[PDB]
């Protein structure tokens, strides 16, 4: 049984290290949630500091990929920060090769082949994450793509992933049947950040403090983190309505 | 299956020590050091009466210096006299000079463990490397596919080495002729090997100062051994 | 390490055999069958399709008969797709020996190397051996028609008349009852089809199912002719040989 | 690259790799070896499993390394000729830097190393092959005949026979052929050949090749015809 | 590090099966139904646009590819293995023949480099085959337009029209009855709709529905005018609007 | 080297090849023979620079011996003469090019046909009735123009050889101390002993 | 254009007597028409009873004799704490100095 | 079963039971502990007194990176050394390029990109070592902690090896007690005590105190040894606590 | 067990078998010795003969003119690491014109073990060695083992039976230390420990091998008659 040790076919036509790959997805026990605005995209991301001897600034799975293009991660932080440092190279000789700053599509892409390699190269292991990139594209727009460990890559109106992304997926589903639309009809950033936090509380049953979310937002031309107090300034216009 | 240099949890590699199995099957090799010079002796032990005896060479020339002596799967040896009589031939290049026996014994050893996953696997055969040179005279060493080099004052390799062995710690003293070791070299071959002893199936060598290494004719070792068996008859 | 998941394509068995070339037999033992017949005026190479459907577009289809240079032709049976790899090795060394010597390559000369090919792969390198066994059909100044077969080994010998494939067994006996030396093409031609029709495993044989090609000195004068059969020449010569 | 040792000692002191190797020679078709006065006469067995061959093309089992010495095996056809590409190659290369022909006894030192070489490099597997070298150093009129198997162990021999049920006709042939007195002929060599084969063949009809080496590059192979002559002669002084 | 795995992972087992193939093929009977059907002006490729989640948006991800402006590739099997086999397929185009010929190489022989990559996955050290099966559609002046099937082995065989994947014995089959040497593009494009219908088992119209064509030249899609040579791709890809509109004919 | 000259007559190829070494202001030997059997209907002469000569005509000596020893078989005087320009015309991209300059004179035992191949040091070859290199053309060309008869018997090829090395020996300035003469003909390669 | 020779003069005496033998030299050391110091020792005890001197352009005369000093120290190494005798340290000096011989040291060697 | 046996393979729980070996080499190990205080960082390590034949004050474990970043281990201590001379090429070639030296944070990455980089394949292992590490860069001073699965977080207090719990609780208390912040020369003194407490795991062989620290304003910024006086009124400190 | 194939593999309890492995080869060396002054170091060794007409093993190895070692293991593998300390003190003395320290001769010999544990294909190396020097430190002592560790220490010993010259140094710790400017007492000293290792054999003329290395001492070698003077 040394088919399920290395990335070759069981009998099934299964690759039993994908599947334990996409297992360790959820090893970190953290929920994330991708939505998109008219001029935005946000991402946010459940944020657990268990030991008090940790420097709370420095536990993070949402990283700043280019200037445009954001990145959150599901799974372990080596694996992560792996990921995390490949893409911004690429990122990085995109530009310098082909004169434009590289789609979050094409970078989808680019991870998504890579770890298709993995899947078929013997040698390497894949990496036990799903990657969500998050831009506002100059040509497509507000865009959300996401990665796993199979190589396999498509772009999202919304998603969620982690260990409670079904019920989160599920309560988007039934908001974007109401609304009709691709995305949260909103003028400002603030207000889809809101949105998103809003029904990730009603999705998973939980009350948030400043300190229990991260929060990254894409606009055009940037894509930035917010702080504890900005995500403070946010909980707070939830609460007042 | 297993790491080709993979250590046994006594301490020892697992190749080495199986490779010392393959010698412990091949023919008796036998060695004496004197101080008139150093004889070297081989069971020849043709597989078939057809098989033309004289082209078994299981005693060969490393330099005028040095003879060597095998035992063991002996095409495994091809490389490693190959390698002697280079680092021998360039030292004299490179130094104007004779080698010394254990300088040239160290770099025949340092060939062996130079296996992995270099070559696949360690020798397969044992050496007796016999010389002369002006600073340590006589010498006599037993070089091993583990690396390991002892000197000796006689030795015997092969399968019948402790039998062998424990002939030698009782005969050699440090007085021996060179006649006396020829005819006890002979008288021990003798005793280990299955078949009779004669000019045709053994093989006598020696190393002195003047005459450098000489492979002995099979009349001038068949005189050797109407020699032994007069002796040997004389009481 | 990696030493765990290898399974060591090119050791010898206790019995002194390659696992992996025997396999590889077993393998080609349930290919299509392929026929050479060699004659005095020609050389036939026959070989049957395996279970083919109606929605096969056969006139573009090639699985089993391939033109190596205009003078020597194979006959495959294997994995077709483990041929077609050794077939552009075979045609690149062929139009190399043609520009080093300004002539057409030898016949054997070809078979050699490609049967070297084969050999290396039973010997080094830990690849898996080449799933196929060919049939050379050919022709040079030097023996005139020759008829050759290589496996995965690597090891080659010439034939007068020669099976692979499927049921070789049954069809060698068969070619071995009927076969002459004084034969002609057409008689060649019909010993192969007729072969073919008693061996193989479809309930009957028809043009749809089989690849068919000649070579022969039945060209205008002192000069050789390579003629792979099209869909409608096969189903004339089935008829002609009255077996549909 | 491929660098896996396959080649590796065991327990007991042997390397099954270069023993396996040995039962595929076993498997292969029965070849032998006789030296006479002033010739050497290679015989090969062909198995009659094979009819409908075509004998003009198929590879004959005696091959010409150069014009003074031959080379006969038993084993796996494919791995001969590796051996026996490098050994033409290497007699070329010695006439070209030596300015003299190879000796047999060099030509065989040479084959048997190669042969060596791959029972302890990483990555490859021994020849399934051994292998009779016979022929005349250059100028020279004493006969030379030379062994070699998997495992790069080569000797010389009066007379020796390697493959299939070689056991039998080196047990005919050690009580044949006497030392003091060799095939003085070329015919007495060829009748002990062909008869050291007799004793295994089946039918002595195209089962038997025989292949006459004579000092300063004569070397020829007998026919099908010339043969049977000998089976002939042989079988009615039989039958008494 | 280095990679290692000199070896082969696939080998001949006892009975003469080469496992991992087997199991590739295995693979590509669980994917998701794709057909292809020649007619005498044209070829159609048609697939299912299975969305893994009604967030995602399926018209981001192409079943069916582009690999020149007169050959399209339509799969069924490991969605990512077919991804990175068409870059492969569409830069081999250029390297091994465009850059060579100038110009785009016939259906036949980009067929036979794309066979040649799967292949060496089946024998080279260290990897896994493909574990996808391929229909590639195409028309180029000499051979005219042509269908091909491409699978794990490297194996490909030409059809008039076939199927792949999840109930490719029964459309196999339905294909059988329906097919002819005289249909017409349209006639083709129908019988795929029709065929496609019975192994879909949800939704049914052009957002579900992945459908390209090979036919005549487009020179409103050549992107440029002045050279009377250059007419235009005759690989078209469907709209869903296009799709729905014969759907209502159906 | 400096004087070789190839005709090509009736049933045979004769190849005239000057004695003379010369290295700077002495003359070292005056019976050289700067001509290689390839094989037993092929001889190859050759001149150029010092050592590459040598080197290069035995090097292609090698690889023909090894030819007919695996295919037990004579190639073609055209295709050994193909093998020998292809080898030039590789060495001339080279690193350090074999300066070499070479007549290849072959009896082809199919067609029953003698055939004389000039090749330069850049792989140019051309099949003549009659070739040389060097300044030996210069001379002996006008007079091979004026006898050369394509029936000519070996005799007469002689006389006609030997009419072109009385014209070299009267106008070159170069002592080349005479030619090994050889023919290749049905028999195979013999050296006129006499000349 | 760099040149990666130089000259830095002296001058060096070596004489072999019945039991004995000297090596002497000046130890000035220039270059051009100028003094890079007035005492710059040339002669140097290698060991082993052995002196020597790299007479030319110094910084390959102190490549060499530094290079042979090393090899003094490898030979007792390697050969049982052997004495290299003054053939043998020459031949291997041979060696060293035709090791480059197509980038040669620019120096008189003297042992 | 057989996932743990090579390393980079996933188990079906989607673990690396080899990196999960590792850790238990590491738990193995001698106490070494990181604090974090207002201007720098104090890093202190459990050194077991193994014989009387050892040389007080010679056998040094914390290692020095660039001038600036101080490194301390527990586990195996050659894999800590390999990990450090890394860490040394990683913030040389830094330097070389960028000129300023290599900040905390991206040292840590460095190390945690090398050390995740033994978990991608079967033929290397996992590092045997959890090491602490930090100093003060342009942005202030830093705390890290580098596991054998290449995680780490930036830490106010980090502590491993078989004393771990121990030592965490008391830092623990620290960051509680002193939420303003620890100085300098306290957090020297309360290294020595911590390593001290965390000494009652490891109770039967005796041991030798070992502490650095990099501080803006006691060492300007640089990594230095704790040494003579100040090392011995660390001790006195930590001994008149445990009594 | 069944994480005892290859040195790349962890135990379930956080062990490295075939580094273990390589720790017993040691224990079955013959015992060697090492202490040191604060002026002098020295090597005693305890050689090991085949047999009666064999020679006895040499057990020490000169590495510099202030560096040397002593080993107990596999002697071609001691052969390969000091090969590498004489190319190191080489490189030192060559390139910088100083003598390499002790101390750092330790720390390239800990990595290079340490390589040899970590990566797939290699073995780890079979042999313990005693390092002594004098370098502008004063007198040290190292003990080497191939597991990477390395430890400076005032004496020490390896070998079969070596826990009982270890005890004897651990007793004498206070008084060996201070035979400064006495090379023969300290030699005395080692000769004394080593002692404690011995049973049914006994110090001979041939069977003793002593090194020393100190202020104004080259490291030197001592063996036939020269160490007759200490049995
Ligand atoms: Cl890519």
């Amino acid at each position: 049984g040394y088919d399920r040790h290395i990335t070759i076919f069981s009998p099934e036509g299964r690759l039993y290290q994908v599947e334990y790959a996409f297992k360790a997805t959820n090893q970190t026990n953290i929920n994330s949630l991708a939505v998109r605005g008219k001029d935005c995209t946000v991402v946010i991301s459940q944020k657990k500091v268990p030991d008090k001897l940790l420097d709370p600034t420095t536990v993070s799975y949402i990283f700043c990929i280019s200037r445009t293009i954001g990145m959150v991660v599901n799974g372990p932080i080596p694996d992560a920060r792996n990921a995390a440092l490949r893409a911004k190279a690429e990122a990085a000789e995109f530009r310098y090769k082909y004169g434009y700053d590289m789609p979050c599509d094409v970078l989808a892409k680019r991870m998504a082949n890579l770890s298709q390699i993995y899947t078929q190269r013997a040698y390497m292991r894949p990496l036990g994450v799903i990657l969500t990139f998050v831009s506002v594209d100059e040509e497509l727009g507000p865009s959300i793509y996401k990665t796993d460990p199979a190589g396999y890559y498509v772009g999202y109106k919304a998603t969620a992933t982690g260990p409670k992304q079904q019920e989160i997926t599920t309560n988007l589903e039934n908001h974007f049947k109401k609304s009709k639309i691709d995305h949260i009809n909103e003028e400002s950033w603030e207000k889809v950040v809101e949105f998103a936090i809003t029904h990730m509380i009603d999705a998973l049953g939980t009350e948030f403090s400043k300190n229990d979310l991260e929060v990254g937002v894409a606009t055009k031309d940037k894509f930035f983190t917010l702080s504890a107090e900005n995500i403070e300034e946010r909980l707070v216009a939830i609460a007042e309505q | 299956d297993r790491g080709v240099s993979t250590f046994s949890p006594e301490g020892r590699l697992f190749q080495v020590e199986y490779s010392l199995e393959a010698i412990k099957l091949g023919s008796t090799a036998i060695g004496i050091a004197t101080k008139e010079g150093v004889v070297l002796g081989v069971e020849k032990r043709a597989t078939s009466p057809l098989l033309e005896s004289d082209s078994i060479e299981k005693i060969v020339e490393i330099d005028r210096h040095i003879g060597c002596a095998m035992s063991g799967l002996t095409a495994d040896a091809r490389s490693m006299i190959e390698h002697a009589r280079t680092a021998a031939v360039t030292h004299n290049l490179y130094y104007d000079e004779d080698i010394n026996v254990e300088s040239l014994t160290q770099s025949v050893c340092d060939l062996a463990l130079r296996f992995g996953e270099l070559m696949s696997r360690p020798f397969g055969v044992a050496l007796l490397i016999a010389g002369h040179d002006a600073d340590d005279g006589y010498q006599l060493f037993h070089a091993e596919p583990s690396g390991t080099f002892y000197r000796y004052n006689a030795k015997a390799i092969g399968s019948g080495s402790e039998g062998a062995q424990a002939e030698l710690l009782n005969e050699w003293h440090s007085s021996l002729t060179l006649k006396e070791a020829e005819l006890l070299v002979l008288k021990i071959l003798k005793q280990v090997m299955e078949e009779k002893l004669d000019e045709n199936n053994a093989q006598l060598s020696c190393i002195t100062k003047q005459d450098g290494f000489k492979i002995y004719d099979n009349e001038k070792t068949a005189e050797l051994i109407k020699e032994l068996k007069e002796k040997e008859a004389a009481e | 390490g990696s030493r765990r998941y290898d399974s060591r394509t090119t050791i010898f068995s206790p019995e002194g055999r390659l696992y992996q070339v025997e396999y590889a037999l077993e393998s080609i033992s349930h290919a299509g069958t392929a026929i050479g017949i060699m004659a005095s005026d020609g050389i036939v190479l026959a070989a049957e399709r395996k279970v083919t459907s109606t929605l096969l577009e056969q006139d573009t289809s090639t699985e089993k008969l391939y033109k190596l240079n205009d003078k020597i032709a194979v006959a495959v049976a294997g994995l077709t797709a483990d041929a077609e790899i050794l077939i552009n090795t075979a045609r690149i060394h062929a139009q190399n020996y043609l520009k080093t010597y300004n002539e057409d390559i030898p016949v054997e000369i070809l078979v050699r190397r490609l049967s070297d090919i084969k050999q290396g792969y039973t010997q080094h390198g830990g690849l898996r051996p080449f799933g196929v066994s060919f049939i050379y059909a050919g022709y040079d100044d030097r023996y005139g028609y020759q008829l050759y077969t290589s496996n995965p080994s690597g090891n080659y010998t010439g034939w007068k008349a020669i099976s692979v494939g499927a049921n070789t067994s049954a069809a060698q006996t068969l070619l071995q009852m009927d076969y002459k030396d004084d034969m002609k093409v057409d008689d060649a031609i019909e010993l192969a089809l007729k072969t073919l029709s008693k061996t193989t495993d479809s309930s009957a044989l028809t043009y749809d199912r089989l690849e068919f090609a000649t070579i022969r000195k039945g060209a205008n004068d002192g000069e050789v002719y390579q003629k792979i059969f099209k869909p409608q020449e096969i189903k004339d010569i089935l008829v002609k040989t009255g077996i549909t | 690259g491929y660098d896996r040792a396959l080649s590796i000692f065991s327990p007991d002191g042997h390397i099954f790799q270069v023993e396996y190797a040995l039962e595929a020679v076993k498997r292969g078709t029965c070849a032998v070896g006789v030296k006479g006065k002033n010739c050497v006469v290679l015989g090969c067995e062909r198995r009659s499993t094979l009819k409908l061959q075509d004998t003009r093309i198929t590879p004959s089992k005696v091959s010409k390394i150069d014009s003074h010495v031959v080379l006969s095996f038993s084993g796996l056809n494919a791995d001969s000729r590796i051996l026996i590409e490098k050994a033409r190659v290497e007699a070329q290369s010695h006439r070209l830097t030596l300015e003299d022909p190879v000796t047999v006894e060099y030509l065989t030192r040479y084959v048997a190393g190669v042969q060596q070489r791959y029972t302890q490099s990483g990555g490859v597997r021994p020849f399934g092959v051994s292998t009779l070298i016979a022929g005349f150093d250059p100028r020279d009129d004493e006969p030379k005949l030379y062994q070699t198997e998997p495992s790069g162990i080569y000797s010389s021999w009066s007379a020796q026979t390697i493959g299939r049920n070689s056991k039998t006709v080196r047990e005919f042939l050690e009580k044949n052929y006497d030392r003091k007195e060799p095939p003085a002929t070329v015919e007495e060599c060829v009748k002990l050949t062909v008869r050291s084969l007799l004793e295994v063949v089946q039918t002595g009809a195209k089962n038997i090749e025989i292949t006459v080496v004579k000092p300063d590059s004569d070397i020829v192979a007998l026919s099908s015809e010339e043969i049977n002559q000998y089976v002939t002669q042989i079988e009615q002084e039989k039958q008494e | 590090m280095t990679d290692r795995y000199s070896f082969s992972l696939t080998t001949f087992s006892p009975s003469g099966k080469l496992g991992q193939i087997d199991y590739a093929l295995t693979a590509v009977k669980q994917g998701v139904t794709s057909l292809g059907i020649k007619a005498t002006n044209g070829v159609v490729i048609a697939t299912e646009k299975k969305s893994s989640s009604p967030l995602a948006m399926s018209e981001t991800l192409s079943k069916v590819s582009l690999l020149t402006p007169d050959i399209g590739a339509v799969y069924s099997g490991m969605g990512p293995d077919y991804r990175v086999l068409v870059d492969k397929s569409r830069k081999v185009a250029h390297t091994s023949y465009k850059r060579i010929y100038g110009e785009y190489p016939p259906t036949k022989l980009l067929v036979s480099e794309v066979a040649k990559i799967m292949q060496e996955a089946t024998q080279s050290g260290g990897v896994r085959p493909f574990g996808v099966s391929l229909l590639i559609a195409g028309h180029d002046e000499f051979n005219g337009f042509s269908l091909y099937q491409v699978d794990p082995s490297g194996s490909y065989f030409p059809w008039k029209a076939t199927a792949i994947g999840k109930g490719s014995v029964a459309a196999k089959t339905f294909l059988e009855k329906r097919w002819n040497d005289e249909l017409e593009l349209e006639d083709a494009i129908h019988i795929a709709l029709l065929t496609l219908k019975e192994s879909v088992e949800g939704e049914f119209n052009g957002d579900t529905i992945e459908l390209a064509i090979i036919g005549d030249e487009n020179p409103d899609l050549l992107g440029y005018t002045g050279i009377p040579t250059d007419k235009g791709p005759r690989f078209r890809k469907l709209t869903s609007q296009e799709i729905n509109d014969r759907l209502e004919a159906l | 080297m400096d004087i070789i000259l190839g005709i090509r007559v009736q049933d045979s190829v004769i190849l005239a090849s000057s004695k003379a070494v010369t290295r700077g202001i002495s003359v070292l030997k005056d019976s050289d023979d700067k001509t290689r059997q390839l094989s037993p209907h092929t001889l190859m002469s050759f001149a150029g620079e010092a050592g590459d000569t040598v080197q290069f005509a035995e090097y292609i000596q090698a690889n023909i011996q090894l030819y007919s020893i695996r295919e037990d078989y004579e190639l073609s005087p055209q295709a050994v003469s193909s093998f020998v320009r292809q080898e030039l015309a590789k060495s001339i991209r080279s690193r350090r090019p074999y300066q070499v300059n070479v007549l290849i004179g072959g009896y082809d035992k199919k067609k029953n046909k003698p055939e004389l191949y000039q090749i330069d040091y850049l792989g140019t070859k051309v099949e003549l009735p009659y070739g040389a290199h060097g300044y030996s053309g210069f001379y002996t060309f006008s007079l091979l123009d004026h006898h050369y008869r394509p029936d000519m018997t070996t005799e007469e090829g002689l006389d006609l050889l030997k009419l072109c090395v009385q014209e070299l020996e009267k106008r070159m300035p170069m002592d080349f101390k005479g030619v090994i003469v050889k023919i290749v003909d049905k028999d195979g390669i013999r050296q006129v002993d006499d000349f | 254009q760099f040149n990666p020779y130089g000259d830095n003069g002296g001058t060096i005496l070596g004489i072999a007597g019945e039991d004995f033998a000297v090596l002497a030299g000046d130890t000035r050391n220039i270059t051009d028409y100028s003094i890079n110091s007035r005492y710059e020792p040339k002669v140097f005890d290698c060991g082993d009873n052995i002196v020597m001197s790299a007479n030319g352009f110094a910084a390959d005369g102190d490549a060499l004799v530094k290079r042979f000093k090393n090899s003094v120290k490898w030979y007792h190494f390697d050969h049982n704490d052997k004495k290299l005798s003054i053939n043998s340290a020459a031949r291997n000096i041979q060696h060293l100095l035709y090791g480059k011989r197509f980038f040669p040291y620019y120096v008189h060697t003297i042992i | 079963t057989g996932y743990d046996l090579s390393n980079s393979v996933f188990s079906p729980d989607g673990r690396n039971f080899q990196v999960e070996y590792a850790v238990k080499a590491v738990e193995n190990g001698t106490t070494s502990i990181g604090i974090k205080c207002n201007d720098g960082v104090v890093f202190a390590v459990e050194k077991l007194i193994t014989s009387k034949l050892l040389v007080p004050q010679k056998n040094v474990k914390i290692q020095v990176v660039d001038r600036h970043i101080g490194c301390v281990y527990s586990g195996l201590i050659p894999d800590g050394r390999h990990l450090v001379n890394r860490g040394r090429e990683e913030a040389a070639s830094f330097k070389k390029l960028y000129k300023t030296p290599i900040p905390i944070p991206a040292f840590a990455d460095r190390l945690g990109q090398y050390v995740q980089a033994h978990t991608l394949y079967n033929s290397v292992r996992p590092f045997g070592v959890s090491t602490i590490f930090g100093g003060v860069d342009k942005n202030g001073a830093h705390l890290y902690m580098l596991e054998p699965s290449g995680s780490y977080w930036g830490y106010k207090g980090a502590a491993t090896g078989k004393g771990r719990q121990s030592a965490k609780a008391e830092l623990e208390k620290l960051v509680d007690h002193h939420p303003e912040g620890l100085s300098a020369r306290e957090a020297v003194k309360q290294a020595a005590k911590i390593i001290y407490l965390a000494h009652e795991d490891n109770k039967e062989k005796d041991f030798e105190l070992e502490i650095s620290w990099c501080s803006l304003s006691e060492t300007n910024g640089l990594h230095k040894f704790v040494k003579g006086d100040l090392l011995q009124e660390a001790i006195d400190f930590a001994q008149k606590e445990i009594n | 067990n069944n994480y005892d194939g290859d040195t790349v593999t962890f135990s379930p309890t956080g062990r490295l078998f075939q580094v273990e492995y390589a720790l017993e080869a040691i224990k079955q060396g013959s015992v060697t010795v090492g202490l040191r002054s604060n002026t002098h170091a020295v090597l005693v060794a305890l050689k090991r003969n085949a047999d009666e007409l064999s020679s006895y093993q040499k057990k020490i190895i000169k590495c510099d003119e202030h560096m040397g070692l002593s080993l107990a293991g596999l002697a071609p593998d001691a052969r390969v690491l000091s090969n590498y300390l004489r190319q190191q003190c080489n490189y030192s003395s060559l390139v910088f014109n100083r003598k390499l320290a002790v101390e750092r001769a330790g720390h390239l010999l800990c990595d290079k073990a340490q390589k040899n544990t970590q990566s797939y294909g290699g073995r780890p190396y079979g042999v313990g060695l005693l390092i002594i020097g004098y370098d502008k430190s004063g007198a040290h002592l190292l003990e080497f083992q191939p597991s990477g560790n390395v430890t400076e220490l005032y004496g020490t010993a390896i070998g079969a039976r070596s826990q009982g010259a270890k005890t004897y140094l651990e007793r004498t710790l206070d008084t060996f230390i201070k035979i400064d400017g006495n090379p023969d007492e300290l030699i005395k000293a080692g000769v004394e420990a080593i002692s404690q290792s011995l049973r049914d054999e006994s110090l001979t003329v041939d069977n003793l091998s002593i090194a020393i290395v100190g202020k104004d001492t080259p490291f030197t070698i001592y063996d036939g008659e020269a160490v007759a003077k200490y049995i």
